[PDB]
């Protein structure tokens, strides 16, 4: 969730 | 008659607990919560760093997620070890420049001894900054799921590049240093298990109620089942 | 044979972060304040759920619902805190949670404002039915100076809970309504002194008190509005 | 206003 957000950007 | 007042009584939120136990030392609660907060910010910085590692961004996104979740404690303890080594005064844990735990000033006896180990080992092997950077990159790729990664052929090709890179950073018969440095990397698995075990204990302990940022709470939540099911494949350089 | 990759690794190495640690700040003071902000974050999450369950709130423009929750959060928390402390039979305690009850000095002043809510509900012998209408009215008590996007609907909802507090009192009745709506007006003053303390601790780098992401976001959005006096405080008595 | 906006839409 938060990790996936920081990897998406 | 007040019909709405009854509908207000129904939707009234129940009283919440603070998670406060007076018997838990304030110094203990503060130090550990403050460190979990710092760990959350260091973890966000680490995600940004891992994406800037040549080749890391080629792996499947789920593999990038997996590696950061399996290795976060390893990168954290290894960077803590480095900073504590670069402080030159032995027996110090340099968590941050403003938070240096001087080992002298025994709940965290088992824990502190595993954190200091990384620092003492780097000081013994006189590890350079170019060796450290290869080693820290290799701890990101040190543990995989028991089943394997969705981009396994690429992961193995990337991991081999950083093992080869560590060799160049050392390079007459210097392969004893390559043995000694990869041995320190192997011993990181044992350090991480002792620190991850304490981390899960404080994450789940309601009497202590230590706080964690949402970044770490999501990594811990995701990893606790995998840790218990033994769903982790620790990649070693040497046989146990 | 030359290490080309290790050069890229030096370039990308993260800079050392500061923990935000000051030995001079009492371990008990930092713990209490941080624990209260974390509980407040969870109370705020619950208050968003509660506000949506209120009849007529979901009909407002989405930005209007956000606005009321950001403007009144401290008001709702402090009022519910006074209620919990009152319902503990001692208007001399601050019952933050059933496990965090403060039995009585930089906070000597701010403590008097928090206890004021509690002693006022005690003196007025406020019933649970009155408290509920009063707490719904607090969510509708501060608006943007410029106005709201569903100002007509907002007025209608507000009128409904002034009217509902009236019915709860109705069984001397106007005299009671004056006292309860006077207490609603004195919440603007309590909230002002509490938020001033809140914004100071939110920015103080030496103390480095921790706030949950829900409260940090609320505080970050509201500090400019508070500074520019961009807040219209709806009152019952001139 | 990310988190508050997610709880209201929720
Ligand atoms: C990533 C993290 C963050 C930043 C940073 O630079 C490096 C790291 C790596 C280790 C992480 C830490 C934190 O998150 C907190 C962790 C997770 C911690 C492992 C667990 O060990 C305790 C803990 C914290 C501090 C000490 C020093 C100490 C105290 C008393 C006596 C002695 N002699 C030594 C000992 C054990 O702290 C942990 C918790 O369980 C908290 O709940
Ligand atoms: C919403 C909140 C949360 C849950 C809850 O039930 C009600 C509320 C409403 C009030 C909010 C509180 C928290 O957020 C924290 C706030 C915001 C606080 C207003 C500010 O007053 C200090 C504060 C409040 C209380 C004490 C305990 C204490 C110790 C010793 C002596 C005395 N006499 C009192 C100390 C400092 O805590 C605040 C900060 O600024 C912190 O940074």
């Amino acid at each position: 969730n938060a990790l996936l957000r920081y990897l998406l950007d | 008659t007040p019909t709405l007042v009854s509908l207000l009584e129904v939707i009234e939120p129940e009283v919440l607990y603070a998670g406060y136990d007076s018997s838990v030392p304030d110094s203990t609660w503060r130090i550990m919560t403050t460190l979990n907060m710092l760990g959350g910010r260091q973890m966000i910085a680490a995600v940004k760093w891992a994406k800037a590692i040549p080749g890391f961004r080629n792996l499947h996104l789920d593999d990038q997620m997996t590696l950061l979740q399996y290795s976060w404690m390893s990168l954290m303890a290894f960077a803590l070890g480095w900073r504590s080594y670069r402080q030159s005064s032995a027996n110090l844990l340099c968590f941050a420049p403003d938070l240096i735990i001087n080992e002298q000033r025994p709940d965290m006896y088992d824990q502190c001894k595993h954190m200091l180990y990384v620092s003492s080992e780097l000081h013994r092997l006189q590890v350079s900054y170019e060796e450290y950077l290869c080693m820290k990159t290799l701890l990101l790729l040190s543990s995989v799921p028991k089943d394997g990664l969705k981009s396994q052929e690429l992961f193995d090709e990337i991991r081999m590049t950083y093992i080869k890179e560590l060799g160049k950073a050392i390079v007459s018969q210097n392969w004893q240093r390559f043995y000694q440095l990869t041995k320190l990397l192997d011993s990181m698995h044992e350090v991480v298990e002792n620190l991850l075990n304490y981390c899960f204990q404080t994450f789940l302990d309601k009497t202590m109620s230590i706080e964690f940022p949402e970044m770490l709470a999501e990594i811990i939540t995701n990893q606790i089942p995998k840790y218990s099911n033994g769903n982790i494949k620790k990649l070693l350089f040497h046989q146990k």
